[PDB]
């Protein structure tokens, strides 16, 4: 009753009650933060419970022991944690943090470490050590949550206090329950004041940028704010989702025996597979009907293009053949102490027998139920746990089948009984046929690859730098610049003259870890290399690229699951344990070595690549006798990768947990990031199962029924693979499911395939199916909602974290990911609302004044958040499929312009001129008392903007930017097609366009984007405040130019589009006639049944399509100089910016003329965009099938298109296509209605907005 | 329980009375029971909306 007290208006504001007027959402602004965390835990004390959220909680997790048995010191002087249960045990534990903190000074009871444990540890004392990692991994662990947990449990309770809400769809409230159900709030307010006790002190942590500070209570643990964020998570899972209450029940059990464990990260590590287990590998044991869909995978089986055969019902003969569950499932139950939630599980999901909404529903609320915390462990930990691993090869390649050696690589001889020859062919014959194209030679692809490896976390500059001052050259240190230091563009910009000879040795150095944390994974740990070594790495990843598209051409999304999992077709989910610690030398990279330096060999006998010259070595290989035969460059390359692939890896370690903890070792891991990572072991997986199809299975098995199964399951037709994960697309014979006991038989095999020769294929056939953790059942998408987390923020360093700008973008990205899933959107939306209103003020220290920053809720309402009730209208009147921008914000203004025209009479604000869009009634006087225009304009105010703005001299970054231009050139030839091209430029395309893409401001963008890493703190964020300030007092006239052309646009709807799929088949989980409306868009619309990789690289115009800076930016600014006349050279002179031939590019600006473009093309002229909410849906039907001009009552003669520039087509169905679906129910078909000045002035009105960029 | 939730969510949206047995259509006895502007009789639930 409380936040009733202070959002009497504000609460039904936002709940389709009242009006939602921007002066109660700023007042609700106001009490959101003139607040505190006594007030947060008073409100939560006020609401009673009824019965069915308590639960017992036992005392047993507070009184903990101490630490000090829990480390110890490695020989070599690093701190190590001693294990107890398992080799997985090592984490932090819940204990003994109440003496490790020294009060702060202006506050009571609340504080940080006392300082002279840090000083003992800097001077080496070894309890000091320990307890100065102890206090700062609990520090990381608090550290991993986006703001304070409060506000987000006050956004639930001033969302919720609204009650029940009424559905435009279903002509009812809800029938969710309230605040008195849930056991996460009771819980949580219980955990809160017991630990607290009766202390005057509430709050049992602040979140802090500076750090997190601790509660001085005896009872204390240390991992209690995880436990928070669980109980803080299903708290909104369960009301913004309707889970049921009981598996919530269940779920904080599992929660709070976590944290009543030995340590709470290990048990959550072990017991991730309880919730699908249960109930998803365990699901439809014999149903009686249902139905499902019928796909087909089409005759191109590279094209990911499906034809959806329609709706088909269900028979029992389609029940779970997969193998039993009971034992291993019975034994993890008992081993952790919770047989009696497995008992339940298993309980309930016998329970359900039919394919319909229910049964997938419960299916998400077991998928949702699970815990989404962060694992967080010591760096040094990681690289002594998983790279101190080797594989298991058990059946080597004996010494006698390799031949006399070239240089250091010995050959596979061809009457070789072991596996490892067919892996020599395919890469063979790869790299032959791969040298063989001359694509490979184009020297502008040289300068895109050469600029590929700019990306993905380049670090360890510092090694590079000084391994190359360990090899004695001269270096440019380039004085006075900002952020360099820390960049790999500094590292090509020192190599930028050299050569390779004097380069071959500075391949040797060390490699620096950049870490993440997973949801419910062990942190992963990206790793750079440096430029010279990632230069040298290119052929691999050439013949890599050349499996993954020309040969084996497995893959690099959704209806591939819906395929694979649909009845009569059955899948394997195949994965490995730990990729990149089996890929070594001693199997692997000696055959990929051997075979790419040999069948490059007979296309290569003196070509040179960039950088490297030809050299000579000799063989044994003739072993009768020996000679010594040249080299050529891509055998030169080769040859160097040899001893670093054969040699092993040196990792420095350097966390900021552990004080003073650096060391190097050797590890025979290929590393995790690189350019040749993925793509190779895409590769290999593709490959290996290639030989198991081929030889392996015939040679293993005995009864023709596996072997004549595995006859008709080639590669090309069943296998899909990226990285880990794989699949198998077993076909549906006539007679239905295939016989599961050959599966098995035959999965059993393939874990021998496995341990024999170093692998480990996690395989699980359970008659389901994932990809790349997307779950499907029968047809059906499971949305998993533990991978998007609320909460949790995944901060692997203690570096100081950025200003207030940008968490609220973070708030739209949970947004975005609660509406790519199946959420309840009456009550999804509202909480979005609470939440957004409460990141809105900010109560700034700046000099002399105490500034507010005040956002209204038109900068949300541009991005893309659905006004719920609007000038007196209907409530829930527009979903949230507005595109976030421009196009959305016109297409629910014009939906509902004549009623707001009515609002504006009201309270008249009338003057006399008789505007084309609202007629008599103003907008300059009310929309700035609104300030409509202040929130629509200060959206597209740039958000946390560091600039380096000191004035660096100019002589020092002028030899940089050549330096970096001597780094982007190989060939001159390059320089004189772009050169050539300015001279034309200069002579006719200049002008005109205002802003040339081109590939010498690629230096000056390359300088641009390394200099955004500076962190720097003071002067411009203060410019960016008065900035928000003077945005904020100024008074504007009108919209913006896109905007107001397209005002004139009107339209009209009338018949709602025949359906697209049956409504009585479960497409998604979460959306059913109860989540009315994404359900009836996805059956009005349609799924979009295609990988979209596809379908968006047919739309970019260049081929490639790469060059490093936006070929977006290329392809729209050639359509924007096509549409403006500019004569063909002109068109040359700009591709001739990218400078391809001239000849093909003189052909390609001819080409664009001409021809009719694609819809999609167009939007690019006008910086339109397809938003993300969209590719769930197919889209393409409703643009060029549906949305239309001539509309049924006919030709207008305003209703016309010039014949000339008919781009306005495209533009004209995506605006159409917006208002036809920004509005609930179904996407109903719509017409136009007049422009008002006819297709020349408005395309004229265009042109004059492409005047300027 | 949610099952009872869900079937009576798709009786709501779907499952609307009058599946039109076929008469010769009365005057007296029409769907559209007043057009409320021409006070007329329409027969059909998408002729009188």
């Amino acid at each position: 009753s409380m936040i009733l007290t202070q959002f009497g208006p504000f609460i039904e504001s936002i709940s389709g009650i009242t009006d939602q007027s921007n002066d109660v959402f700023e007042n609700a602004a106001k009490a959101f933060s003139m607040f505190t965390r006594s007030d947060v835990y008073k409100a939560l004390d006020e609401i009673p419970f009824s019965e069915d959220a308590m639960l017992p909680i036992p005392p047993t997790i507070y009184t903990k022991p101490s630490h000090d048995s829990y480390y110890y010191i490695d020989a070599l002087n690093r701190v190590r944690r001693k294990t107890y249960q398992g080799p997985d045990d090592v984490y932090v534990p819940n204990c003994s943090i109440v003496e490790l903190l020294e009060p702060h000074e202006t506050l009571t009871s609340y504080g940080r470490l006392s300082e002279a444990i840090e000083n003992r540890a800097k001077d080496g004392d070894s309890q000091a050590r320990i307890a100065t990692t102890y206090g700062r991994i609990a520090e990381s662990q608090a550290r991993q949550i986006k703001a304070p947990l409060e506000k987000f449990v006050l956004a639930l309770l001033v969302a919720e206090a609204g009650g029940s809400l009424y559905d435009p769809v279903l002509q009812k409230y809800d029938e969710i329950p309230g605040l008195s159900h849930n056991c996460p709030l009771w819980c949580f307010r219980e955990i809160c004041r017991h630990i607290s006790g009766p202390l005057p002190d509430r709050a049992p942590y602040l979140y802090l940028s500076a750090g997190v500070f601790w509660l001085m209570s005896p009872r204390m643990t240390s991992a209690i704010p995880p436990l928070l964020s669980d109980l803080v998570n299903l708290a909104i899972l369960q009301q913004t989702a309707g889970l049921d209450p009981s598996l919530v029940r269940l779920g904080v059990q599992i929660c709070l025996h976590a944290a009543a464990s030995s340590s709470y990260a290990w048990f959550i590590l072990k017991t991730k597979s309880i919730f699908p287990q249960n109930t998803l590998h365990s699901m439809y044991e014999s149903l009686e009907g249902g139905y499902c869909p019928n796909l087909e995978w089409l005759e191109p089986r590279s094209d990911y293009k499906f034809m959806y055969m329609g709706a088909m019902p269900l028979s029992t003969k389609y029940a779970r053949s997969a193998p039993s569950n009971d034992k291993k499932a019975r034994e993890l139950g008992e081993k952790y102490g919770l047989s009696s939630v497995v008992s339940e599980l298993r309980r309930r999901t016998k329970t359900y027998s039919k394919h319909d909404f229910t049964s997938v529903r419960y299916i998400r609320d077991a998928m949702a139920c699970t815990s989404g915390i962060f694992l967080v462990r010591t760096p040094t930990e990681t690289v002594l746990q998983e790279y101190t691993q080797s594989p298991e090869i058990k059946v080597p390649i004996p010494q006698k089948d390799w031949t006399g050696p070239i240089g250091e690589i010995r050959i596979l001889k061809d009457t070789t009984s072991s596996i490892a020859r067919y892996l020599y062919r395919t890469w063979y014959l790869a790299a032959a046929r791969m040298a063989a194209q001359p694509r490979t030679w184009d020297p502008l692809f040289q300068a895109i690859m050469r600029s590929q490896y700019v990306t993905a976390r380049g670090g360890s500059g510092a090694t590079l730098r000084e391994s190359l001052y360990a090899i004695n050259v001269s270096l440019p240190d380039f004085k006075g610049l900002p952020v360099k230091a820390a960049t790999k563009i500094f590292q090509a910009a020192q190599l930028a003259n050299l050569p390779f000879s004097h380069t071959s040795v500075a391949i040797l150095a060390d490699t620096s870890m950049g870490l993440r944390n997973q949801v419910q994974r062990r942190p992963r740990s990206i790793m750079p290399l440096n430029v010279p070594q990632q230069q040298v790495s290119a052929p691999h990843t050439l013949t890599a690229d050349y499996i993954n598209y020309h040969m084996n051409l497995s893959t690099t999304v959704i209806p591939l699951g819906v395929y694979a999992s649909s009845p009569p077709n059955q899948s394997i989910n195949i994965d490995i344990s730990a990729c990149d610690a089996s890929i070594t030398w001693d199997f692997f990279l000696s055959v990929i070595m051997a075979a790419i330096h040999e069948g490059v060999a007979s296309s290569s006998i003196g070509k040179p690549f960039m950088g490297v010259p030809a050299s000579i070595v000799n063989d044994e290989s003739v072993v009768g006798v020996r000679a010594a035969r040249p080299i050529s460059g891509m055998q030169n390359m080769i040859q160097h990768l040899s001893k670093l692939y054969k040699r092993g890896f040196s990792y420095r370690v350097n966390d900021s947990f552990s004080p003073g903890n650096d060391f190097t070792h050797m590890t025979t891991t290929f590393p995790s990031g690189s350019t040749a990572t993925s793509t190779e072991h895409t590769a290999n997986n593709s490959t290996m199962m290639e030989t198991f199809l081929t030889v392996w299975g015939p040679e293993h098995t005995d009864d023709p029924d596996v072997l004549r199964l595995m006859k008709s399951l080639t590669i090309q037709r069943n296998y899909v693979c990226q990285g880990d994960d794989g699949l198998m697309i077993i076909d549906g014979n006539t007679a239905g499911k295939v016989n599961s006991e050959t599966i098995q038989k035959m999965l059993e095999l393939i874990s021998k395939y496995g341990e024999e020769f170093g692998w480990k294929y996690d395989i699980a056939y359970d008659g389901t199916a994932e990809y790349l953790k997307l779950y499907f059942i029968f047809g059906c998408r499971i949305p998993n909602l533990s991978r998007h987390p609320i909460v949790g923020k995944e901060r692997a360093n203690s570096s100081a974290e950025e200003p207030w700008p940008a968490i609220l973008d973070q708030i739209m990205g949970i947004f975005f990911n609660g509406v790519h899933d199946g959420l309840q959107w009456q009550r999804w939306i509202r909480y979005s609302w609470a939440l957004c209103c409460a990141f809105s003020r900010q109560r700034t220290m700046t000099g002399e004044s105490v500034g507010y920053l005040q956002y209204p809720m038109w900068s949300f309402v541009y991005w893309g958040l659905p006004l719920v009730k609007v000038f007196g209208s209907d409530p829930w009147i527009f979903s949230w499929y507005m595109p976030t921008g421009d196009l959305g914000m016109y297409s629910w203004i014009s939906l509902i312009r004549p009623l707001m025209t009515r609002w504006m009479v009201a309270n008249g604000y009338v003057t006399d001129k008789c505007s084309p869009v609202f007629g008599n009634a103003d907008y300059r006087k009310c929309f700035n008392e609104l300030k409509l225009y202040q929130g629509y304009y200060m959206a597209q105010l740039p958000r946390n903007p560091k600039k380096s703005g000191r004035a660096a001299p100019r002589e020092v970054r002028e030899q940089f930017t050549q330096a970096l231009s001597d780094y982007l050139m190989q060939n001159p030839e390059l320089k004189s097609r772009v050169l050539r091209g300015r001279s034309e430029w200069e002579k006719y395309g200049a002008g005109i366009i205002h802003n040339p893409p081109s590939l010498f401001d690629v230096p000056h963008k390359w300088y641009q984007g390394a200099q955004e890493a500076a962190t720097a703190t003071r002067e411009e964020l203060a410019e960016m405040d008065e900035t928000l300030m003077r945005a904020r007092k100024h008074s504007y006239s009108s919209f913006s130019k896109l905007l107001e052309a397209y005002l004139l646009v009107k339209w009209r709807m009338c018949e709602a589009r025949e359906p697209s799929v049956d409504l009585r088949l479960p497409l998604c989980a979460g959306i059913d006639p109860l989540n009315s409306d994404p359900f009836l868009k996805m059956v009005s619309v349609g799924p979009m049944l295609q990988s979209t990789r596809k379908y968006f690289a047919q739309t970019l115009f260049m081929a490639k399509t790469v060059s490093g800076l936006d070929v977006n930016a290329i392809d729209s600014a050639l359509l924007r100089l096509r549409t403006l006349g500019a004569d063909k050279k002109a068109l040359t002179a700009q591709l001739l910016m990218v400078g391809l031939q001239e000849s093909e590019a003189d052909a390609l600006a001819g080409k664009i003329m001409l021809q009719d473009v694609n819809t999609v093309q167009l939007a690019r002229v006008v910086n339109l965009a397809v938003p993300d909410t969209w590719m769930s849906l197919d889209f393409d039907t409703m643009f060029k099938h549906h949305v239309k001009l001539l509309p049924k009552d006919g030709r207008h003669l305003n209703t016309d298109i010039p014949p000339r520039m008919g781009w306005l087509r495209a533009i004209l169905r995506f605006l159409g296509a917006g208002m036809a679906m920004t509005a609930t129910g179904v996407a109903v078909d719509i017409y136009l209605e007049d422009i008002h000045g006819g297709g020349r002035s408005l395309g004229q009105r265009f042109m004059t907005w492409m005047r300027q960029e | 329980p949610m099952s009872t939730r869900i079937a009576e969510a798709t009786s709501a949206i779907v499952s609307k009375h009058p599946a039109r047995v076929g008469l010769p259509p009365t005057a007296s006895s029409g769907h559209g029971y007043q057009c409320h502007v021409c006070s007329a009789v329409l027969f059909s639930p998408l002729d009188l909306d």
